[PDB]
């Protein structure tokens, strides 16, 4: 037997969660129990604290996905049929070249700079949201500087390059198969990405992320039978699971973690991916416009 | 540098980086470093002086615990440095060969830490991993089979004993052992879930790491309704053993 | 050396084969007998790269390349400086990967514990044999197999991708993609959470799992607990791999060579449905 | 001592050992020879 | 010299040379096979 | 018999058999990368 | 100078010392095997 | 005490060492003078 | 690796090869039966 | 002002301190040889 | 605090100032070599 | 100002301050290297 | 100055001063290698 | 006394101080030797 | 009585009938006004 599913699933009471800090609001009481969510993990679904930052972060969302979703009705005439049909292929396109960093014309780009400052918003709303929830119980804020990676990643695809190359049009649309068509535009117009050094990096991050939490999801359920999935209080107190799986990897490859330390590499790895990937965005254009060329000039 | 140099920006942002991770790898060894150090050396090597390695252990780091406690790490109490075990060779690198009985001694497979006798007190200051008898609210959800009353069986098909109660963990609703009264002696031990097969294969539940008579010798809480980790650690352990130097000559 | 703990678990036994011949360590390095021929393979690789490089005009370690066979000796062994010094590179990798995995497993025998890394191991490996033998054997000839050169196995990718159209069409490799960016994700998450419950805010206790899964909850929405993290990570990160083979495998031996993923995709806008 | 071998015993299998080793490298002397009159290697700075 | 013999297991150190000498031997055949004055199979390219 | 001392044969002959068996593909393979000794 | 025997343990030392004079003496001979002029075995152009 | 030997046992490794170093060094300069013989390096800034 | 006992692995294995040996065998039928429509083999 | 440094402890605070100012004037240095006018090494017209 | 006595801490500091300032002079010398072999800063019109 | 050898420890501060020495005179000729008028090597061309 | 090897491990220390001073051997070499003027193998022209 | 003791730290930096000097002398040659094979620091204008 | 009910509970195993259904008309609905012949609104092309 291997801990991919629970055996036996114990049921008890709903857990209103650990008291907050006399700075937050009464949380929600949904608190109900879904059968396949506890055969794969906890069976618990909720309950859902959504205070303001919260609220008003769905807000400027749903208002960015409303007008995304208002403009791809109405480039196709407003037929659902062929909503449906060219889903996929449609998009709010970015502003036209012509007009620089300026407040286009609605069906030019003003619609898409719209919902751009309203996405962004919405996403700064959740970061607070994350900090305010770790730091609201007393933890650390590792997770919320991790998602700052990913939002800067997406600040320099959607804002920081587009300002230094002056103009809107840089910028992705939003749509599916657009916005894949855009990533591989954005590589065929700057030279080939796979010279740019720091779009390398973030690859190899991605990858390692990849690697590493296959071997460490596989490490925990390899040493669960010692109560290795304790991760915490195989920290405060190390028991023979925790010394089995240093073991295991000091064998294997002549170095290993701790029980703190491998999340410490788990969390540098993930976000160094967006960290450098957001340095190769931003230094492409602005500082290196042909990538091939830099790489011939180099290696 | 200007823009016909060799230099320009991209590569001094890239050796700015590759400066910063060979910093932030030094770190991450460093931080490795916190469990098991210093190094033991082997057989032929002089143990005056300490074997540490190129990212030197960090000083020892101290967690502060709920009730004002104190733990700081390295965990050197837990280590077990001397056990029952003799050097199959007289060259480094040789493996050991348990003296005794391995499941008592706790060696190789069947090794434990010297963990704290003490159980985990979760969030309410009470022991988390408890009998159902003693968690009040909580359920074995008919939705999976029910283990209570199946006798259990060990490897070479010999019934072990019978599934009295089930051990929970509070707070994470899950399963972590089955309370099994011996056969004939009327004593009861703890069997971890995942060295279950609870399943009801034909009519109960099987574990094949010991086999049936072994069930005697598990190692045996001393409360009765809160087990510590010390106890979770050496009871693992025992069955832990099986999986190396049982084999209970099922050939 | 040992780790101040590991004394107890040095034991003999656990190995496949070989006996007592080769249990025992070497510095921090179980040995057993896959890992002597883990290096074996590793070494007549690596020796077989830097005579092909010799062979070559550059040293430059980014401009090295062992470039397969060409396509007019289809699936035969080439002549060793004309394609074979990449086949017998790939025949040691591949030695040195499943040896290694082997090695894996002796050493989860040896500690007691169970095989989920070798096993989920086996499937980069199942990736790279995809990669270099069974997508090429579907298509052939060696030539489909790509360089083992740092920037020129990207071109192999590059020019891969561009022969189908725009491989960002192939809905397996899009599938994961997604399994990809949720792993990282995830593991970010995962990492994040268990260091703000060790490490907390100033003047705090070391937070217990209660705490991670409340913030869990107030994230995603739902908790899944410390064994169902890591159970989801694991899915996530062999499900990715496995998409990719499979994309890989899609594309050259079912969809033609010169053929389009973004055409493919015409069968649901042409649906009756909406089609006249 | 480290390997466990006592001076006797280790100076018995030094015999073989070296015995083995010239053994070997008589061989490999031998077979230098035929190869170079088959081929022979070094050549000029001009080529063969 | 037999002094090393009191260093090294000599099961070990010999199946390890034993390896060592084997995987030198191949090198050395590949790197004759892959040229062409040296190639005793096909001969010269030509 | 002097080698037989070390190595006992109830486990240094299946290594050796299967060395053999792997010298022998590996001069097989060889040869099939020729054109004059490739036999098929 | 044999006061180095009394830092270094002899054994470890040798063998390490074995690994580093055989991944050297490797390096150079590939070296020399990419250069036209020093090619031992095809000849002066490569 | 010291880092695991005794003076005694530190020079006859060091003899032993000294001896095999010695011999070495003497093969590796028979080895170069032949090199030589067959290919001298270091040419002139305009060639060889 | 995935929890699941030796006797689950057999039944369902010999299930998944009786299952296995059908398919094949209506696969051949309809074959056969393609044929008699049109003899692929000119 | 004395009493920053019951705020901060000064270990971090000079650390980080240090890593400020020695990355701000690498960044002042390769702004400055960037240009024409100010690239000490090369000099102007480049 | 680092664990240093202030007798151990001005013995330190002494030897470090002796190093440092050996290792200045030795700087110092190497710009004045490098700057008799090729005097950067040029003038605005180049060298 | 031998204080500071109370903040820091001698140890960790002197292997830091080699490791940033080293560096930072890799760094320098790296870029005189990368210079026409300042690559000692091949010179000027 | 003998006091420095009250404060590090004289191994750590003598390995680590190895490890890099055949480091910066390498590279130095290498570098050498990779010029047209200093390079002492093929010549020159490179 | 981090590891060793006043003794065996003054026989270890005499015998590294010696042995430093003999390397410093031995790459003092091997220079003149390379200097005399190729100078390097060329003129303004090359070689 | 039918224990489809049984394994099914009506809660569920209606609303999903019933997501089904107008699924199927909306998809009738859409094929037909796609067509020439059968579109009542805008109704026959060319
Ligand atoms: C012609 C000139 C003159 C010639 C000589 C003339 C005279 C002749 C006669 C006399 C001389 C001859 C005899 C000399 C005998 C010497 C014997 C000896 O030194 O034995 C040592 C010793 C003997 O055994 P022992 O007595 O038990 O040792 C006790 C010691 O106290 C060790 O205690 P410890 O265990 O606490 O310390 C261990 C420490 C020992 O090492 C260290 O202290 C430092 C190691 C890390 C160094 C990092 C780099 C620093 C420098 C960077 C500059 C470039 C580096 C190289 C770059 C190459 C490419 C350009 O190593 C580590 O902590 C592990 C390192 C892990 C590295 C992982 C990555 C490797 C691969 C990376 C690339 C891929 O054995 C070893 O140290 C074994 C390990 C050796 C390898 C170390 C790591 C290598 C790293 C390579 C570079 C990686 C970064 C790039
Ligand atoms: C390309 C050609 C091949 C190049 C290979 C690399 C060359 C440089 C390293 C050469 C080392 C030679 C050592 C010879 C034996 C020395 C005597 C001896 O055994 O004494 C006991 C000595 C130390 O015993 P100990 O003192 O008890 O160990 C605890 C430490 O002292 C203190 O504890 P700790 O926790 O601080 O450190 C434990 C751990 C330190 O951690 C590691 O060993 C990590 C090793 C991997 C590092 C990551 C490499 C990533 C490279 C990425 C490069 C990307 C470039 C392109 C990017 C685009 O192990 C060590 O202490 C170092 C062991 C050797 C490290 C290197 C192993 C091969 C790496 C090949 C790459 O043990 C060893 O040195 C291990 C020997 C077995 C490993 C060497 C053979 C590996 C063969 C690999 C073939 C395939 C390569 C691909
Ligand atoms: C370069 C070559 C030389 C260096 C080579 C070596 C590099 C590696 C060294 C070892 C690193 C070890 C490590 O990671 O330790 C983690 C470790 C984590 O904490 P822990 O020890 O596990 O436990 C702490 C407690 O649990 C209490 O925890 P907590 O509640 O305080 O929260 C802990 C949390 C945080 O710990 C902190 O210290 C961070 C918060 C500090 C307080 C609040 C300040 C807020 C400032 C906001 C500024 C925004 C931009 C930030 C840019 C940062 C980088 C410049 O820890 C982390 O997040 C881990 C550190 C890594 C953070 C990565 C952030 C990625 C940001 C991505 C872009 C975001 C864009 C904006 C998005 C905004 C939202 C839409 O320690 C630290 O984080 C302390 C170091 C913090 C460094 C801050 C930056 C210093 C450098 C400034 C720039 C200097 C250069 C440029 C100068 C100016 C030129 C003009
Ligand atoms: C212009 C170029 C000239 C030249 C000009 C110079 C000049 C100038 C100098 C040298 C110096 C050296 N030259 Mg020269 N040299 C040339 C050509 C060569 C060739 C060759 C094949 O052509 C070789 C092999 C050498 C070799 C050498 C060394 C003897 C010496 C380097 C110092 C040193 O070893 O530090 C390393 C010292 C150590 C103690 C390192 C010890 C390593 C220990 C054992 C542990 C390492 C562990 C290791 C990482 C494990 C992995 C190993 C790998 C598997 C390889 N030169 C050409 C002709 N040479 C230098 C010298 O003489 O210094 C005294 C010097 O100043
Ligand atoms: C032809 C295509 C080009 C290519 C063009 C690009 C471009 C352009 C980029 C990448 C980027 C990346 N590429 Mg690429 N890439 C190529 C080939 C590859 C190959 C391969 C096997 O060949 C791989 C593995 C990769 C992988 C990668 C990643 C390492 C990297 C993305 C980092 C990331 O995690 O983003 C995931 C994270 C984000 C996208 C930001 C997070 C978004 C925010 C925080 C979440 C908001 C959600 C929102 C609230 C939800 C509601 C929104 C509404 C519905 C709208 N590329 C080829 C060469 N690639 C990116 C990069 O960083 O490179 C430098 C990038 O910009
Ligand atoms: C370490 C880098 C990786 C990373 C990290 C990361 N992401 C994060 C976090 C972290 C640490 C959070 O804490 C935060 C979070 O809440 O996670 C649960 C988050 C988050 N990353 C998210 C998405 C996301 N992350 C991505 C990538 C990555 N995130 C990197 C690979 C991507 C990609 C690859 O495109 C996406 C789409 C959200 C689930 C969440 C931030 C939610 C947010 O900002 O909400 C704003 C509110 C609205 C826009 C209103 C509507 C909300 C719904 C549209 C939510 C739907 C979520 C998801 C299903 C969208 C998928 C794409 C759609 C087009 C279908
Ligand atoms: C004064 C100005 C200057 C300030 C503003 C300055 C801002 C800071 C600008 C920043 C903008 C940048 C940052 C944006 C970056 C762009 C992103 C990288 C987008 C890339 C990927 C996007 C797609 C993958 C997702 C598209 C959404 C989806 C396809 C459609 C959803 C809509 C419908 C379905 C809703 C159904 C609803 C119906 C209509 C039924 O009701
Ligand atoms: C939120 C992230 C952090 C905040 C933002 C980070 C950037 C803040 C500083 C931005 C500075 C402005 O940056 C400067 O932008 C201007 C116009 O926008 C660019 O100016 C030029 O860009 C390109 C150059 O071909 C052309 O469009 C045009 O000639 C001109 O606009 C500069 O090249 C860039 O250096
Ligand atoms: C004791 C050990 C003995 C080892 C004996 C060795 C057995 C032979 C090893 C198998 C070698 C087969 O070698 C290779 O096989 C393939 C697979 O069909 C043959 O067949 C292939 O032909 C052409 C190219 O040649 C391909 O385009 C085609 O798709 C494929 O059929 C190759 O033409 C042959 O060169
Ligand atoms: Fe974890």
């Amino acid at each position: 037997y291997q801990n991919i599913f629970t055996q036996v699933q114990v049921e008890g009471p709903a857990y209103a969660g650990v008291p907050l800090r006399p700075g937050s609001s009464p949380r929600e009481t949904q608190t109900t129990f879904n059968y396949w969510l506890g055969k794969i993990g906890d069976a618990q679904v909720g309950p859902v604290y959504l205070g303001f930052t919260g609220v008003c972060s769905l807000l400027c969302g749903f208002v960015a996905i409303e007008i995304i979703g208002l403009n791809m009705l109405a480039s196709v005439d407003w037929s659902p049929i062929e909503f449906l049909r060219q889903f996929c292929w449609l998009a709010l396109e970015p502003p036209k070249p012509e007009y620089g960093l300026t407040i286009p014309p609605l069906k030019e780009g003003g619609w898409w700079l719209m919902a751009g400052f309203f996405l962004t918003v919405s996403i700064a709303l959740w970061w607070v949201r994350t900090y305010r929830r770790s730091r609201a119980l007393g933890m650390g804020t590792h997770v919320s500087w991790a998602f700052a990676s990913a939002i800067l990643l997406y600040l320099a695809l959607g804002f920081i390059q587009p300002l230094l190359m002056g103009s809107w049009s840089e910028a992705p649309p939003f749509g599916v198969f657009p916005h894949l068509d855009w990533t591989n535009n954005f590589s065929i117009k700057y030279g080939n990405l796979y010279y740019n050094p720091f779009h390398c990096l973030s690859i190899a991050f991605l990858y390692g992320s990849a690697l590493l939490f296959a071997m460490h999801g596989a490490t925990i359920l390899a040493v669960s039978r010692y109560g290795g999935e304790r991760e915490i209080e195989q920290m405060l107190d190390r028991g023979t699971a925790l010394e089995r799986a240093a073991l295991f990897w000091r064998w294997t490859m002549g170095f290993n973690a701790t029980a703190e330390s491998i999340h410490r590499w788990a969390w540098w790895f993930a976000v160094l991916c967006p960290l450098t990937g957001a340095i190769g965005i931003i230094l492409t254009g602005p500082v290196v416009d042909n990538w091939f060329d830099w790489g011939v000039k180099h290696g | 540098m200007q823009p016909g140099a060799y230099l320009d920006l991209a590569q001094v942002t890239l050796y700015v980086f590759w400066i910063f991770f060979a910093g932030l790898l030094f770190y991450l060894r460093r931080e490795d470093k916190r469990e098991g150090y210093p190094l033991v050396a082997d057989a032929g090597s002089g143990t005056r002086l300490a074997k540490i390695g190129v990212p030197a252990p960090p000083d020892p780091k101290t967690y502060l615990l709920r009730g004002g406690a104190t733990k700081t790490v390295p965990s050197t109490s837990n280590d077990r440095p001397n056990v029952a075990l003799t050097p199959a060779a007289p060259w480094p690198g040789a493996p050991f060969v348990p003296t005794g009985n391995p499941f008592a001694d706790g060696v190789g497979p069947g090794s434990y830490a010297q963990r704290a006798d003490v159980p985990e007190l979760g969030l309410d200051n009470l022991p988390i991993i408890v009998p159902l008898r003693a968690a009040k609210g909580m359920f074995l959800d008919p939705r999976d089979p029910n283990p209570v009353g199946m006798p259990v069986v060990g490897c070479d098909g010999v019934v072990g004993g019978t599934v009295t109660e089930v051990w929970v963990d509070r707070a994470e609703v899950l399963a972590r052992y089955l309370e099994v009264e011996v056969a004939k002696s009327r004593k009861r031990v703890l069997l971890p879930v995942p060295f279950a097969l609870i399943n009801d294969p034909f009519g109960k539940v099987s574990v094949d790491a010991i086999r049936g008579d072994q069930f005697a010798g598990v190692p045996t809480t001393s409360k009765g309704d809160q087990v510590s980790k010390l106890e979770e650690d050496k009871i693992c352990a025992y069955y832990g053993a099986g999986t190396l130097y049982a084999t209970p000559l099922r050939s | 050396a040992m780790l101040s703990f590991e004394k107890k678990y040095r034991v003999r036994g656990g190995t496949l084969i070989g006996g007592d011949l080769f249990d025992f360590w070497v510095g921090p390095f179980y040995v057993g007998i896959f890992g002597v021929m883990t290096v074996f393979f590793a070494l007549i690789g690596i020796a077989l790269i830097a005579w092909n490089t010799a062979l070559g005009p550059t040293w430059n370690l980014w401009q090295i390349s062992v470039n397969p066979p060409d396509a007019k000796y289809g699936l035969g062994f080439a002549p060793l400086a004309e394609g074979g010094i990449w086949q017998w590179v790939s025949i040691c990798a591949t030695g040195a990967f499943v040896t290694w995995a082997l090695r894996e497993v002796e050493i989860c025998r040896k500690l007691g514990i169970g095989f989920h890394v070798p096993f989920a191991f086996s499937f980069a490996i199942f990736a790279y044999v995809t990669l270099v033998v069974i997508r090429p054997v579907l298509m052939g000839s060696w030539s489909y197999g790509f360089p083992y050169g740092i920037f020129t196995h990207l071109d192999w990718v590059s020019n891969t991708g561009y022969s189908y159209g725009q491989f960002h069409y192939n809905p397996a490799h899009m599938i994961a993609i997604t399994f990809f960016f949720t792993t990282c994700l995830a593991l970010a998450l995962h990492g994040g959470l268990v260091l703000s419950a060790l490490n907390p805010d100033r003047g705090e206790p070391v937070k217990s799992p209660e705490h991670e899964n409340t913030v869990f909850r107030d994230l995603v929405g739902y908790s899944i607990g410390t064994i169902g993290i890591h159970r989801l990570g694991l899915f996530l990160a062999l499900s990715a791999v496995f998409f990719s083979a499979v994309c890989m495998i899609i594309s050259g031996p079912v969809l033609a060579e010169g053929g389009s993923w973004p055409d493919w995709w015409n069968w649901w806008r042409n649906l009756p449905i909406w089609n006249p | 001592s480290i390997s466990g071998l006592s001076e006797a015993e280790a100076k018995e299998f030094h015999s073989i050992f070296v015995t083995s080793f010239f053994l070997f490298i008589v061989v490999a002397v031998v077979a230098h020879i035929l190869a170079w009159m088959w081929r022979p290697w070094l050549p000029k700075a001009t080529g063969y | 010299m037999w002094r090393i013999w009191l260093l090294f297991d000599p099961r070990r150190a010999l199946v390890l040379l034993f390896v060592f000498l084997f995987g030198l031997a191949i090198i050395i055949h590949f790197i004759l096979l892959s040229t062409s004055r040296f190639n005793w199979l096909d001969g010269p390219r030509a």
